[PDB]
């Protein structure tokens, strides 16, 4: 299987770049796994504080990453995905504000980054320099409200 | 021969970078006992005839 | 051994000659001993 | 068998000068060294960001990396940290007997999916797997002694005309440089700037 | 009977080791200066070290090669590593210009050096090998708490290993929280002005931080271009305001309308481990103490602190949890094959018991010997244990 | 002389106008000593199957080599060698190899007092010396500290 | 470009950038709500600026 | 965009050092091509897994990446096992002439 | 030089009569065009590089 | 031929012969050590069978009489010393012994 894998991957490597930008920034995967589930496991909430969509991202945030690096274990595949923050354009609001989907997405893009603005004092220095502290930019947003 | 080996082989079977530093010596000094025994059987009898 | 590598040389060394000489001290009595005392109870 | 050979001296000395020539041949061809390969092979994933911070690191590089470091074989644990120089290293210890071809061939492959996730800095900066079992040799200082070489130019220097001859002997494996080779330095002027509206 | 019970002390008495540290031609010396220290005070600090090396240990040093800028506990401005190089084993005495009595000299007078924490150590045989006493733990954060929690949280667990007698010099190998800071830029205010945030991003980016444009040929080889600020421009908090952004009329914006900048705390360098923020916590277990014993009170102390907090052991520790007590059932399995061929060999089932008896006669007197020398119980030993075992078997 | 713009009026502004432009290092963080004086190091790393003692030679040799073209000043020093360290230890396990052979000799020739019967030994020993090194070979071991101990 | 741009980051959904959850880095997806991509008809809602 | 002279210089020679000194590797010949485009033949020793010496140049590439110049880097390096043994060399052509 | 060694060489081959077909199987040199472009003009006129 | 040609050219330029004539150089080369080897293999193998130093002696004496004649043959055939002639050689030398 190891040959077969590195075949494989030496061959797609040339077509990765042939391939649309949005599959290169989804990312492909080469796995050596069959389609039949060993076990398939399930994690239900027996309180009922969380929800089944809370569930689903503890599980693809916690769990799902550590059991994907058991030895052994070609591929997991997740039947629910992890919380993201999303966002419901309405386009009579958009159009009352005369504004296109392509700027909110800027305003996203631009708004919400991890700028790396460098340190106080970096190499090369000024002679006789007090101090080399980090500086810290703009930071990802956190919490739906910054968003909004 | 056999009472030596046994001696030496299980230090092969350690795990880990001590097991691979014991299984060195284990290999050498197992192949070496094995080589002399033959000889001890072959050759030194010829060479004390 | 003083020198490069003195460590593992003074190691093997020591062990080797301490056990060596205990052995060729020891067994020569305790052999005989061990092979009457198993050869005289037949167990 | 011991008394087979007694009677046939000559085939118990054809035996002898047979061992003692494959062991001559053997002696003439096995390798020496200090120490063998003796640890289980670790990996390392060292990326580069250049004026990045240790949160920001670790947030758009490290964490990327990890959640795509899956179905690696043999697998013992991984470490990283995102240090606030720039330089994020993610290790991936493998259990001993992994074969270290195998081991880094599949981490390359692992990260190969996450190379476009990266920012572009860093992948311009680049993003190299190789192992942590580097033993050095020999550590070669060069010395200026007229003074006439500054300290960046034996740098260049070294890294122009020096290492490329000698990554070209056969026992070399690999050379690592501890100075930095000349480049092109732009200093921005903030004065000047605003002057010119730029 | 007595010579057995000697045995069984004179293996209590004898330490344990993996491998004999030996006079390799070469120590190395490590310095790391306070954080938020600039790569001048290292520089300073480094000449001072390398002065007492030529001065001093003069007679037996060769060479010292520094290198401000990197070494232990990650690369940094407060860094430095140096290897010193020491002449040939005959010129130096045997005696007082031993590796070792020159790192014991020199401990002493590092730590007498308040700047900075410089200790000098002889590189191990095997990088992978550490000590017997020391273990290497990693305390992780699974309820993802934040790094602020996990910093008090090792603090916490630092105080109570302190407080235990059973564990030994228990510090962590991170780097402490250091002064940071944060500019705020004013996103309204910015588009009010007219200015754009993705120019202000990479006037930011490209101005404090480097950029790595293109390339040009130098001489037939292909260098790197660099665009960054000059030196005297990215030195203080206030520097910024000394840049100016473009707004869509043309016209320059001060840094200074939509910026402001303030001093927070973060960590220098960010660890994780198994995916999990993690601070790896390096102790060793204190003389007549069980290694294992010492993993167990560690666990304890790590279930003391808040939940969400868990461990793991690395490299050492972890193979030692791994291999557990394995040398024991193989040489148990080798006594009875051994058993088993004197057995055929003697037609008997009670005389191969009478060579059998024969080995602690051997390993008696290389235990005494070994430990009258003061040796520990290394993996030398352990081989040459086995070949007096043999030989005392074959007799 | 990189053009940022040109005037309506003729003038132009070039990137010497708004920066200054040096040859300098892509990165600043090293600043490697060598005995008080700054220089730059090279560290060379063995690849694996090869012996490291040849090696090393070989390295310094092809440097000796280049340093016939250094510039006036330059100069290469090792800062840190293994050579020698391996080289007396080879020394050292063959010099015990063959103290111990003629060791065997002057005892055997103490208690059996035989020149012959003294041979005898002297040449078994040998074989099979040449013997195991030829399974080290076979089984890709190479001749390190632990084998030769 | 703007018509596809407003067609494919509407209808269909659009990884913008990234944003931090608890210490993990999770997308973030922009995409028109719910009711206005249900029917047919829904397209001639949106509007695109020339 | 690289001359001839410049690609021999900047990416065939830094591709050569790094895999210099490969396990059984009888000797290394170079192509650089004055449309930008480098080769670089191995030529092990006779006997060696064609997969096994891939694998290796493939490890011993990553080595020299960050020497080769950004654009080189984005285009892509492919280590591909290549010979020459024509088994087949199929003609097509139409007897009408239609085609 | 390379070049003018290899021709030597080649005129040598053809001339004994103990080689034939000998050849020099790479491709010799060519002509080759070099576009210059003033960025000062370029930037006087107004057109982007 | 064509090394003696190379000695005109102007100092500083060598020679390195690669693919078949590489492998037909490694063959000359390794031509006398394989014949010595194979006559050292056969008579050891005479000396242990018929536990003499004599035996294998005299046997080992009637090669030449047959590489004589395989030397002779091909230079009158018009062959050349290729491997097959090798591969033939120690078949003489085989069949000389058997005699």
């Amino acid at each position: 299987p190891d040959e077969a894998v590195q075949q494989v991957q030496n061959q797609l490597q040339s077509a990765m770049r042939k391939l649309p930008q949005a599959v290169q920034n989804q990312g492909v995967t080469v796995r050596k796994t069959g389609d039949t589930n060993i076990l398939t496991i399930a994690f239900v909430s027996t309180d009922g504080s969380m929800d089944k969509q809370d569930i689903a991202d503890y599980v693809a945030s916690n769990i799902q990453d550590p059991l994907s690096r058991v030895n052994g274990v070609g591929d997991i595949d997740a039947y629910g995905s992890q919380y993201s923050m999303r966002i419901w354009l309405d386009p009579a609001k958009l159009n009352s504000f005369q504004m296109t989907a392509k700027d909110v997405t800027d305003a996203i893009e631009s708004q919400n980054a991890q700028i790396a603005v460098g340190q106080l004092g970096g190499t090369p220095s000024v002679d006789k320099q007090a101090l080399n502290a980090t500086i810290n930019a703009q930071s990802l947003l956190q919490t739906p409200e910054q968003f909004r | 021969a056999m009472v030596l080996s046994a001696v030496f082989v299980p230090m092969a079977f350690f795990g880990g970078t001590t097991g691979a530093i014991y299984r060195q010596f284990s290999i050498t000094i197992v192949a070496a006992m094995v080589l002399s025994v033959l000889v001890a059987m072959i050759l030194t009898p010829a060479l004390c005839a | 051994s003083t020198g490069a590598g003195s460590g593992g040389q003074h190691a093997v060394g020591t062990g080797v000659m301490g056990g060596m000489i205990s052995a060729t001290i020891l067994a020569i009595y305790f052999v005989p001993l061990f092979f009457v005392l198993v050869r005289r109870r037949f167990p | 068998m011991a008394n087979f050979f007694i009677d046939r001296p000559i085939f118990a000395w054809v035996l002898a000068i047979l061992l003692c020539l494959t062991g001559t041949l053997a002696i003439f061809s096995l390798p020496v060294e200090q120490y063998p390969d003796l640890a289980p092979p670790n990996v390392r994933v060292t990326a580069n960001y250049p004026g990045a911070s240790a949160q920001t690191l670790e947030n758009t590089v490290t964490q990327v990396i990890e959640q795509n470091m899956t179905g690696l074989d043999n697998l013992m644990y991984m470490s990283s940290q995102s240090s606030g120089t720039g330089q994020a290293s993610v290790t991936l210890s493998f259990k001993a007997g992994t074969d270290p071809d195998e081991a880094v061939q599949q981490v390359q492959n692992q990260l190969q999916s996450a190379m476009r996730k990266l920012p572009q800095a860093v992948q311009n900066q680049g993003v190299t797997v190789r192992k942590t079992g580097d033993t050095n040799i020999l550590t070669i200082a060069f010395v200026s002694t007229d003074g006439s070489m500054d300290k960046q130019d034996i740098a260049d220097y070294v890294a122009s005309n020096i290492q490329d001859p000698l990554s070209r002997v056969n026992g070399v494996g690999d050379i690592d440089a501890y100075g930095s080779q000349y480049s092109m330095r732009i200093w921005l002027d903030p004065a000047k700037l605003n002057s010119f509206q730029m | 009977v007595l010579l057995l019970g000697g045995m069984v002390f004179l293996f209590l008495r004898l330490p344990t080791s993996f491998l004999p540290l030996e006079d390799r031609g070469m120590f190395t010396t490590s310095v790391q200066l306070p954080s938020g220290s600039t790569q001048q005070q290292t520089l300073k600090v480094v000449e001072q070290i390398e002065k007492y090396y030529f001065t001093h240990e003069k007679d037996n040093i060769m060479s010292v090669f520094a290198t401000v800028g990197s070494g232990p506990g990650g690369n940094g401005q407060n860094v430095a590593r140096m290897f010193i190089r020491l002449k040939d084993w005959s010129e130096r005495d045997s005696k007082t210009g031993t590796s070792f009595a020159i790192i014991e000299r020199a401990t002493k007078a590092f730590n007498q050096i308040k700047e900075a924490r410089v200790i000098a150590s002889s590189p191990p045989a095997i990088s992978g090998l550490g000590s017997s006493a020391g273990f290497d733990m990693e305390l992780q954060d699974h309820a993802g708490a934040g790094h602020d929690a996990l910093m008090a949280a090792r603090n916490q667990l630092l105080a109570l290993a302190a407080e235990n007698p059973e564990l030994t010099r228990v510090r962590h190998n991170g780097l402490d929280d250091s002064p940071q800071l944060q500019i705020d830029i004013d996103q309204r205010k910015a588009q009010a002005l007219g200015v754009a945030i993705d120019d202000i991003n990479d006037t930011l980016q490209t101005a404090w931080g480097s950029s790595y444009v293109n390339d040009f040929m130098d001489r037939g080889r292909v260098k790197k271009v660099y665009v960054q600020a000059a030196a005297p421009y990215r030195m203080l908090p206030d520097d910024i305001n000394l840049w100016y952004v473009r707004n869509k009329d043309g016209g320059m914006v001060p840094f200074s309308a939509f910026a402001t900048s303030r001093w927070e705390t973060g960590s220098p360098r960010l660890e994780r481990y198994n995916g999990y923020s993690a601070v790896e916590i390096v102790g060793e277990a204190a003389p007549g103490v069980s290694t294992g014993t010492a993993m167990d009170i560690m666990e304890s102390l790590v279930k003391q602190l808040p939940n969400g907090f868990g461990l793991e052991w690395t490299a050492m520790s972890y193979q030692e949890r791994l291999s557990g007590a394995q040398a024991p059932a193989l040489y148990a399995i080798s006594l009875l094959v051994v058993f088993l061929c004197l057995a055929a060999l003697y037609e008997s089932w009670s005389v191969p018991f009478s060579v059998m008896l024969v080995v602690p006669l051997g390993v008696i007197g290389a235990l005494l010997a070994t430990w009258m020398r003061g040796l520990e119980n290394d993996v030398y030993f352990q081989v040459g244990l086995l070949t007096v075992i043999g030989l005392s078997a074959k007799n | 002389d990189i053009t940022l713009r040109v005037n309506q009026d003729g003038s132009e502004v070039r990137l010497g106008d708004v920066a200054t432009v040096e040859m300098g290092a892509e990165k600043y963080d090293y600043l490697s000593r060598f005995n008080g004086k700054p220089a730059s190091g090279l560290g060379v790393k063995l690849a694996s199957g090869a012996n490291e003692m040849a090696t090393a030679e070989l390295v310094l040799n092809r440097l000796d080599e280049l340093a016939q073209y250094f510039p006036h000043g330059l100069e290469y020093k090792v800062a840190y060698e293994t050579t020698s360290f391996v080289k007396a230890s080879i020394e050292d396990v063959v010099k015990t190899l063959l103290e111990a052979i003629a060791l065997v000799f002057l005892v055997m020739y103490l208690f059996l007092q035989n020149f012959r019967a003294t041979l005898i030994p002297t040449i078994a020993v040998p074989v099979v010396l040449m013997g195991t090194f030829s399974v080290l070979y076979a089984f890709g071991y190479s001749v390190n500290t632990l084998t030769m101990f």
